[PDB]
Formats: structure tokens, sequence, C-alpha cells
């Protein structure tokens, strides 16, 4: 089982910058992995100091007390004994998977496969990370190892919704990653005000039904409108609320 | 239960309840000198130490009165609180 | 309780003239209309101009919320969120100043705000409806110009539109107007920080009547016709011209956390 | 009721009880006695017995059935002194039953009880454990404010999956699908191309203003042109429904055949497959460790003292009575005097009690509109001064309305939280000074009534109803259709209103009240914009008297639950 480490071909991880720019990897290397985790600093303050006191913690020796405190608690076990559970999961049990969980994986794998459709729609050219068939197998395989935790011989239903957690924040996050958005900018804010609502229904009618742009340049401005936090989303998503 | 309702079913539900009566009725009438749903381990040992495990406070017994402090021994017969071991509330020897 | 007696036995027919002056313009019935709740004849009115302009009322009697149609009583996150959010964002900047911190307060903000509705905006769910509005700045044009004739029946009605726009008790309270007008108000707010702000004067505190804000200058008796020059020249725009602005305090030297926790030092007028 | 002791009581202790304690039950059945239950037992059996508790067998045979009833509870391994003060009330009941079966000659106040939204008790179903979980209530633990009106944040999550998979067991225990096709979870659809499919699914518009259908493993949009609905019922959002269908992978769209409500099931249908849960409560209360059991003889026993009681009436008012109109006053004070004839059991009175909601209003010369209330209240409590045969004999039950003071005061009048909580205390505390025994309940109110199960309803729901019905392209009195129509929507959902939460927000807490999972065997909805009716359907009743006023005249209503029988009576006022 191969576990790897690395930093992007520039400097730092740039969200401004493209996905396709910052890893030269080839695509094969990244369909044989199976958690490809992007992990990046966003410099909030509740994180930087939370981060601070907890290195502070370890440095002056406060969380030597705290771990040996927490062993005696129960919530944490040691080195030797995780390692030897990890020696009898791997010796005793090797799980199946119940027919119910099959619909489960393949109705989401199919799924994230449409949602990359989507996601190489605008860009046109090919993403950098991929999902292919062996994804499907990595998301069977941590199902199978979310039932060895527990020497459960059948993979329910419960182990399957956490493994697809756990690939949707490890690989479809990370694959997550001109006239008409400017138009509809300036069209978006003189049309609605500041302090009044607009439902989706009549932006719908008004900007796709009248062909003054294109469906995804307003699904997509929409999300650039909401990311600079002038123009927000209430009522369960069905109204666009200018916040000013 | 002579001396987790999820998993089993409403029969057997009834069923663990009748049987628990009928196990309440052999006991009394004859045979009622013993009792059926005692300890099947022989009293090789009439007196036994006995730490106390849980706070289940005042009790009584037969002919005095016991308490359930938290961490505390006793020096007592084994067939005066054997029942009180099957519980759990005692564990000792 | 004797001297009440006599005093309203006594202050009657004041009271009596009053009711047939107020009928004399309001056109209502003297037995009919309430004196004690001024917003009655504001409603008579207004529903007067909007039976004129062919538009349908939603006048409720027994109930604060509005007709629309008998399809009210019914739950909505966006009347919910109109009519229930209520909140009036201060500009707070804490700190010591040593220039001349003035005090103005502002009064007919929420009447200057929504008579001068088509020059603040110089489909909508959440929207009033326009006509209904514009007949409403224009009959409010018409009670403005009456008042400058010393109507005191026209100085209570301009007086008392900002109460009744508030109040539910009114047959026409509707939360979508409420809401234009306390949305139109924080905008003619901002808008009077940024002209404050256009003349090289930062603000200390806004609010719906007390401003506090700081100059350029160092001593009142420098910054008195500097003052009487920026409190002319924002009478001078065309946005602010309905707006009662008066100097209440100057401020010497001045200590700031919010309108409860200030110390400084301070002359009401200068000599 | 017990048998009778010639001598005097006396005051025996626990000291020379030693001996006639640990040997008679805690050895023979192995229940373990502490000190205060000791007390109790003794002072007990000393009222019972006197001086010859020494020599007296009744004392020992006492204890066997003690210890006997303690069994068939197991209510604990210990016992409590308050348990046994619930032991030997549990036996006076039970001696007075067998005195009646010994001489044919209980009391209905000993079983009657009325439950409010925020007293009922919290059950949730889990099909990863393929049954229902109790949860105890919140109110006690943790501060008042954290505990009232504050629930968990991932209770909003948990209530419609909930419903979603209450609906399902529902629609799975039915013959029909035991038949005619299976049920397919929403995400399976999508890779399935020009296949037929039947699905529950909650029913939804969703950020686009096109119509979906829901699952906890997902949605689909569907479209509505080729549709043939069950005629007899009524969809709106919100209802959770059986669509049955074609998928297309084209434009990720689902084309609906035929659209129609799950099927329902009688109350004892629910009962047995639960296995005889006491939901509400008629027996003790439901701990953690053990779930309290309804049993068979008792409800048996219950029917049948039910229907030995054939005098008890029920007078239900029709709702939306004001208490500011004079002419309302009138009529309220003669059909009391009618009622001053007879005085019945129970009075359920209800409606929204004033006219106009009370607001915070600006006339701090004249009283408040709560004054208003509160001086309302004190003109009812003097006309109900005049009548000593209702406050004497009568007990009373209040349902708030749509426009009463506690919940409309930032509403105004308007739609709520669905489970409006009572009209407050310190408003009405007159009334209290005037009835012998008056219950102010919340609007979804539990009644138990001996074996019956009695849910009050107040909602305009033929309103909204028909507002934001589902309008089709392709698509005998009036009154009586569109009352089957409702009372078939509503008993087949198994849920008071069954609309989103954008239409009627439900507090998140407080939502098994109005999930009617349980089928009550009548209920009472109040819908002044609908007419009096009165029908069974699916072993339930359902009975309503729309507004107090209809033409001059005051309508109200005399049911009798032994013979399950209503009789509607107008007053021409």
């Amino acid at each position: 089982s191969v576990l790897a480490a690395a930093n992007p071909i520039y400097g730092r991880y740039d969200d401004l910058k493209s996905p396709g720019d910052n890893i030269d990897f080839q695509t094969t290397i990244l369909s044989r992995f199976d958690m490809i985790f992007i992990v990046k600093d966003d410099h909030n303050e509740e994180r930087d100091i939370s981060i601070a006191n907890h290195v502070i913690n370890i440095h002056t020796g406060n969380a030597n007390a705290m771990q040996n405190q927490q062993e005696e608690n129960g919530s944490e076990i040691s080195i030797e004994k995780m390692k030897r559970y990890i020696t009898y999961c791997r010796l005793k049990c090797a799980p199946r998977l119940s027919p119910q969980a099959a619909e489960k994986l393949s109705s989401n794998f199919v799924t994230i496969r449409k949602q990359l459709l989507i996601n190489e729609l605008e860009s046109t050219e090919r993403s950098s990370i991929p999902i292919t068939i062996r994804q499907l197998e990595a998301i069977i395989r941590i199902t199978e190892s979310l039932a060895k935790l527990e020497l459960s011989p059948i993979a329910q239903e419960r182990h399957v919704d956490e493994a697809i957690r756990l690939f949707q924040a490890s690989t479809m996050d990370a694959a997550s990653q001109l006239s008409e958005i400017r138009r509809f900018e300036q069209e978006l804010k003189r049309r609605l005000p500041i302090g009044w609502s607009t439902s989706y229904q009549t932006l719908r009618r008004e900007f796709v039904d009248t062909h003054r742009f294109s469906q995804l340049a307003l699904d997509k401005a929409l999300y650039a409108l909401e990311k600079h936090e002038t123009i927000q989303l209430r009522h369960q998503g069905q109204n666009i609320y200018r916040s000013g | 239960n002579g001396l987790d309702t999820n998993n089993l079913s409403h029969q057997e539900q009834e069923y663990l309840k009748e049987y628990c009566d009928l196990i309440t009725d052999l006991k009394s009438g004859d045979l009622v000198d013993i009792d059926l749903s005692g300890s099947l381990v022989p009293p090789s040992d009439v007196f036994i130490d006995v730490r106390v495990l849980k706070d289940a406070g005042e009790i009584q017994t037969e002919y005095g009165v016991f308490n359930l402090i938290k961490d505390s021994q006793f020096f007592v017969r084994q067939s005066d609180v054997e029942r009180l071991i099957q519980q759990g509330y005692l564990q000792k020897i | 309780l004797l001297k009440k007696l006599v005093n309203h036995v006594l202050s009657s027919g004041s009271w009596i003239s009053h009711l047939i002056k107020l009928s004399q313009y309001s056109n209502i019935p003297i037995c009919n209309l309430r004196l004690d709740s001024m917003d009655y004849i504001i409603d008579v009115l207004y529903a007067r101009k909007l039976k004129k302009e062919n538009i349908v009322l939603w006048w409720n009697e027994k109930a604060p919320l509005p007709d629309h149609g008998g399809i009210q009583n019914d739950f909505d996150l966006n009347t919910s969120w109109i009519m229930n959010d209520s909140e009036f964002p201060k500009i707070n900047n804490s700190g010591v100043y040593d220039n001349v911190v003035l005090d103005v307060g502002v009064d007919n903000l929420t009447v200057n705000t929504i008579l001068t509705s088509a020059l603040i905006n110089d489909f909508v769910h959440d929207a009033f409806s326009n006509d209904a509005l514009n007949v409403l700045r224009g009959m409010l044009k018409e009670w403005w110009d009456e008042a400058l004739k010393e109507n005191s029946t026209a100085d209570l009605l301009v007086n008392s539109l900002a109460s009744w726009v508030q109040n539910p008790n009114a047959k026409l309270f509707d939360g979508l107007l409420r809401y234009h007008v306390h949305n139109l108000t924080k905008k003619a707010l901002l808008q009077l920080v940024n002209e404050f702000s256009a003349l090289g004067s930062t603000i200390v505190y806004a609010d719906r009547n007390q401003i506090l804000i700081k100059t350029n200058k160092y001593s009142p008796e420098n910054c008195y016709a500097y003052s009487q020059y920026m409190m002319k020249a924002v009478r001078t725009n065309p946005m602010f011209s309905y707006l009662d602005l008066n100097i209440k305090r100057y401020w010497d030297l001045l200590i700031w956390m919010d309108k409860f926790n200030f110390s400084g030092l301070a002359c009401i007028e200068i000599e | 009721m017990f048998g009778s002791g010639n001598v005097l009581p006396v005051k025996i202790q626990p000291p020379l009880l030693r001996p006639l304690a640990y040997r008679v039950l805690s050895r023979k059945y192995g229940l373990s006695i502490k000190s205060d239950g000791l007390s109790a037992l003794a002072e007990f059996v000393g009222t019972n017995i006197g001086a010859n508790w020494r020599q007296g067998p009744a004392t020992i045979k006492f204890l066997e059935q003690f210890a006997a009833v303690w069994k068939q509870q197991e209510r604990g391994l210990f016992i409590d002194q308050s348990g046994v003060k619930e032991v030997i009330q549990e036996m006076k009941e039970r001696e007075k039953v067998e005195w009646s079966h010994e001489h044919p000659i209980l009391d209905w106040r000993d079983y009657f009880k009325v439950i409010n939204a925020s007293q009922q008790q919290r059950f949730s179903y889990n099909p990863h454990k393929m049954q229902f979980i109790f949860v105890p209530n919140k109110k006690q633990n943790g501060l008042g404010g954290i505990a009232g009106f504050l629930p968990d944040i991932e209770d909003k999550v948990q209530m419609f999956l909930t419903r979603y998979y209450l609906t399902n067991d529902r629609v799975m225990r039915n013959e029909n699908f035991q038949s005619s096709m299976s049920i397919t979870p929403i995400k399976n659809l999508l890779g399935r191309d020009a296949q037929n499919f039947l699905l529950l699914g909650l029913l939804n518009k969703n950020f686009k203003g096109n119509w979906s259908l829901e699952d906890p493993s997902g949605s689909v949009e569907i479209d509505i042109s080729q549709t043939i609905p069950t005629q007899g019922h009524y969809y709106v959002p919100g209802c959770m429904v059986l669509v049955e269908g074609i998928y297309y992978s084209v434009g990720n769209k689902f084309h609906v055949t035929s659209m129609t409500l799950p099927p329902g099931e009688r109350r004892e249908i629910t009962l047995e497959t639960i296995g005889n849960l006491d939901l509400l409560g008629i027996h003790g209360i439901s701990n953690n460790n053990f779930i309290a059991r309804l049993d068979k003889d008792l409800k048996i026993r219950l029917h049948l003292l039910e229907k030995e009681l054939t005098d008890h009436k029920f007078v239900i008012l029709g709702a939306n009575l004001f208490l500011d109109d004079l002419k309302i006053m009138t009529a309220l004070s003669k059909i009391l005097q009618k009622l001053n004839d007879d005085p019945p059991t129970l009075l359920i009175w209800q409606g929204s009690f004033t006219s106009v909601p009370v607001f915070a209003s600006m006339s701090s010369r004249n009283i408040s509109s709560s004054t208003q209330f509160k001086n309302n209240f004190d003109a009812l409590a003097t006309l109900l001064s005049r009548f000593d045969n209702l406050t004497e004999n009568t007990t009373m039950i209040f349902i708030p309305g749509p426009n009463d003071l506690w919940g409309s005061m930032v509403s105004l009048g308007a739609s709520g939280t669905l489970p409006q909580d009572p009209i407050p205390s310190a408003f009405t505390k007159k009334i209290n000074k005037v009835c012998k025994n008056v219950v102010w309940s919340s609007n979804p109110t539990r009644i138990a009534y001996l074996s019956q199960e009695i849910v009050i309803f107040r909602d305009d729901l033929s309103g909204r109803f028909k507002r934001h019905r589902l309008e089709f392209p392709f698509n005998l009195p009036q009154k009586v259709q569109e009352t089957r129509k409702l009372v078939k929507t509503i008993l087949d959902q198994g849920h008071l209103s069954p609309f989103l939460d954008s239409l009627r927000p439900i507090s998140w807490d407080l939502d098994h009240t109005l999930t009617l999972c349980p089928i009550p065997s009548t209920m009472v909805l109040c819908d002044t914009t609908s007419a009096q009716f009165d029908l069974t359907y699916n072993g339930c009743k359902v009975i309503n008297p729309g507004s107090f006023i209809h033409n001059r005249r005051a309508r109200y209503m005399e049911y009798v639950p032994s013979s399950k029988k209503t009789i509607q009576e107008e007053i021409y006022i």
C-alpha cells in the first residue's frame, strides 16, 4: 500500500492558478492513486490560533500530559495496540458487499461521472485529476476497509455513505478545483437593487428563455457573485438576495 | 433475569416474558427452600471478601442492613451477596 | 382628580375647534375620524388616491396583515424575512478625536427618504408596487407644499406619516411597504455618509437622529463658518433638500466607544 | 377495593420485619429491597393488618403479590418507595376490578389524561435497527433555556427522512407491494434509460422551479404532462407520493404515467406491527432500558368498561369564537345555559379567542391588546361563575386558535410554527380560580380517554390544500366529495399537516406529535374553511364543526365514545 506526499510544480498550491498548471503528473499516476488529497492553507484566524495553541502545547510538553490522560480515558490507543489490531484485522476479516450496497455504489459512481461531464464541459480541456473505473474499485476498497475496522464480514450501507463522504472529501474536492460575465454582473447589479430578492425562476425565464446569455454562464456567474459576498442565496436556494 | 429489547421480536419478547413468569413460578410453591435460578457454582468458600463496584445505596439483607458505598470491602457470606454478585454491583472472588 | 375634571371641562372647546379644523381639510365626518390616532386620516386620504389611480386596495380593518386577495395567513420565508428583520445598521468608529467633532440632529429622515424616492434610484418579489409608491410620493409632495402655507393639519400629516408607516394598527400596514422604506432609509443614510465624506469629513457615529462627524479643523472658532458652509452645501444637494439638520453640540476633544459610552469636552453654543 | 380490617392500624417498623423481608420475595423471586421501599411496605402492611402482622399469612401473600406485580412490570431490579406507591395504586385499581368481578355492580378519572405537544414522548424509526426506538425527553435535561424551544441542529435534517422511512414502512407493509411492482430508491434511477419504475418520493419544487421527487439517497426532476392522478386525493408540495413512470437519460427527467398516495393501514395493524407499545403512556412511562408495553388484557378490560360507561358525552363547540363580540357572548351564554341543564364529561373549548391579532401597539393611553385579551378572559370567568354545574362536574380543555396571544405575537395572525403552545397561564389565572379542572393544551392535543386516543387539531386545512393543489393539463355533492378527499389525504399521509417547511414551519424537537404513524380511533380536525362533517375511514373517526357562527346559528356537537356516535346540534341565535 503506497502513501506518497508531494507539493505542486509551483511553489505553493495557488487557487488563482489553474489546476492543470500546478500538477505536471500524468493522469496515469492519479488514476493509480485512490485518495488524491489536495490540501491548502486558507489562513483562517480561528484555525491559525488553534494550531498555534496546539503546537505550543506540544512544545511545552503539555500535549504529553493530554495524550497520557486521554489514553487512560479510553478514546485513544497506543502504537503497539493499534499495530496488533491492524495485523489482526488484516489476518481475520475480509468482507464482501451486501446487494443493497452495490446499488448505492454504482449510483454514486455514475453520479460522480456525470459530475465529471460538468467539470470538463466549460474548461474544454482534459482534467488532470481523472475519475475512472479504478476509482470505483477504490471506493469499493474503502468500504471493505471500513467494514474491516470493526471485524464486520458484511459491508453495510452505513459504511457505504462514509466511503462516499471520504471520496467526495478527497477526490471530488481535488477535481473541483468574457463579455457574458461582466454583462451579467452589470445587468444584475442594475436589475435587482441592494436589499431586495429575486426568485430563480424569474432569472431563468428572463436570462435563458430570452437567450440574453447561456444557462452555464448564469450558473457560473451566480457562484461568482456568491464568492464575492455582495450577492448571496437565501430561502433554500430559491431566492437570490443582494447583501449590499 | 432469574437471579436490549431491540434485537428480540415481539413474539420472542412474549416468549421471554412468559418464560420469566414460568421460572419465577418454579421456585414458588414446592422447591422453595432452594432457588432454581441460583448459583451453579458450589459454595466451597462460605465467607468471601467482597468489593463494591457501583454505588447502589442502602440495601437490606436477611437480618442486617448493608451499604453499597462505592469501593468498599465486606467480609460476608457468599450466599448473602451471591445474587448481588450476579447483578454485578458486587464483584470479588 | 378635581383639577383634572375642571381641566377637561375648560379645555374641551379648543379640542372641538381642532376637530372642526381637522375635518375642514380631511374631508372626513367629525364623528367618524379618530383624533387620538392620526393614522386613520392618512389611510383614508391615501386609499382615496389609490382608488383614483385605478389600483386595488389592501385595506384590512381587523388584522395588521393586508388583504393580498385573501391568500394571506399563509407562511412564506420571503414575507417573514422582510417583515421580521427590523435592524438599523449603526456606523460606529471608536477612538479619540482632536478635531471639532460635530453633532448634527437629523429630523424628517424618513420623510426626506420617502419623498425623494425618484432621486435615490439614480419582477422583484420583495418590492412594493411602484405605482402606489409614486402615488404616495406625489401625495407627500402635495402635503409638504401645503405645509409651507402653515396648514397645521398638513403639518400633522407630514409629521405623522413616519409613525403611520411603522404602525401595524393602520389599515394599510404592508410589510413590503415598511421594508421598502427601511431599505431606502439605509440607502439614504449611507449616501449621507458618502456626501459628508466627499467634503473631507469623516463620520464618528450615524443614526436616525444623531450623527457625529470629524472635521479637518482644530478649534471651533475657526470651524464655525466651515460647519455652516458644510451644512448648507449638503442642504444644496438634490437628494437631501427636505432634511432638517440642526447642530446640537460642539465637541472639542472626544473619546468615542458608542452612544452609551462617551466622555470628553463640549460646548453648546460658540462664544 | 381491599378486604376490611377489623382492628386499627399501627405503625410497625423496618425492625422485626427483617426475617419477613429477604426470605419472602428477595430470595423466592429475586428483588432487592431498599430502605425507603421497606419503610413504605412496613407502613402499608401496618395499615392493612394491625397487630396481627407477626402471625398473618395475608402479609406473606401480599408480599408475594408485590413481587409478582414487580415481575410483570420489571420497572427495576431494586424496590423504590415511589415504585411501591405506583404498585400500591395499581393494586388498588386491580382489586377494585376484582371486587367488581366478585359482585357485578374503577373510575374514569384514574385513566383519563391530557398530553400536550411538549409532553408527548419522542419516537424515531431506524431501518438499520429496522424498527422504532424511543428517545427520552430533554426538557428536564440541561438549562431551561437550552431545553425549551432550542432543538438540535441535526433534527431539521432528520425530520423529513424520519417521515420518509415511516411512509416507506407503511407502503411496504401493504399487500400491493409485498405484487404489482417494487420501490427503487431515486439515486438508482439515473443511468436506467427508458425503463419503467415505481417510486416513493417527497414532492418538491427545486431551485430551478421544476417538480422533483426526493429520497434520502437523492432527487430526480419529474414532469407532470402525462400524469393520470388517482381521483379522490389531494396533491400539495410536501406530499410523499407513489409515482409510476419512465425515466429518460437525455435531459435527466422522469415522465410520470400515474401518481397516487400510499394506501393507509388500520390502527390495530400498526400496533401489532410495533408490538403494542403504549405510545401515549397510559400505564406508567417508558424508560431508556425498558420500553412500556400496553397489556392486551388491560386493553380488553378498558374496552369493556368503556362499553359499560354510556352516559359520557363530549361537547365540541364550533371553532373561531371571538370573545370580544357581544353577539358571540350572548350566544355562548345561551348554549352554556343549555349545557347547564345537563353537564357533560369534557367541554373542549377552542378557536381564535380574539378577532384581531394581539400585537405590540403604539397607543399607550388605551388599554393594550394583551390587556384586552386579559379582560376578555376575566369576562369569560365572570360568565362561567354563573353556572355551577359546568365548573363542578365538567372538565374543560382549551385548544389555541391560529390567532391567539402566544403564537401569533410575531406571526401577527398568520401561519406560524405548527405546534402552537398553550395560552399563557399568567393571562388567564381567574379561569383557574373558577374551574375545578381545566387543562390549557397545545394546538395538537392528544387526550387519552380510557382505551381511546383522541387528537384535537385546529387548523384551516382546506384553504391551504385548495390553494396549493397540484394543477394538471390532463385532468355527487361537492361538500361531501371534498370532505372525503381531505380525510383520505390526511389519513393516507399519516400526518396532520403534510406541507413543506416553506408553507408551514414545524418546530424540530416536537414533530412526532404531528406525525400520525399511529392512526387514532377518533380525531377532530377543526377547519373553519370547510363545512361540518363526520366520517369514518380506515378505522378512524374524523369530525369537523367549522366556524362557531353560520347564518345566525351556533353549532356544537355531542359525541359519545361508547357507541362512537356524534349528534350535530345547532342553536338559533
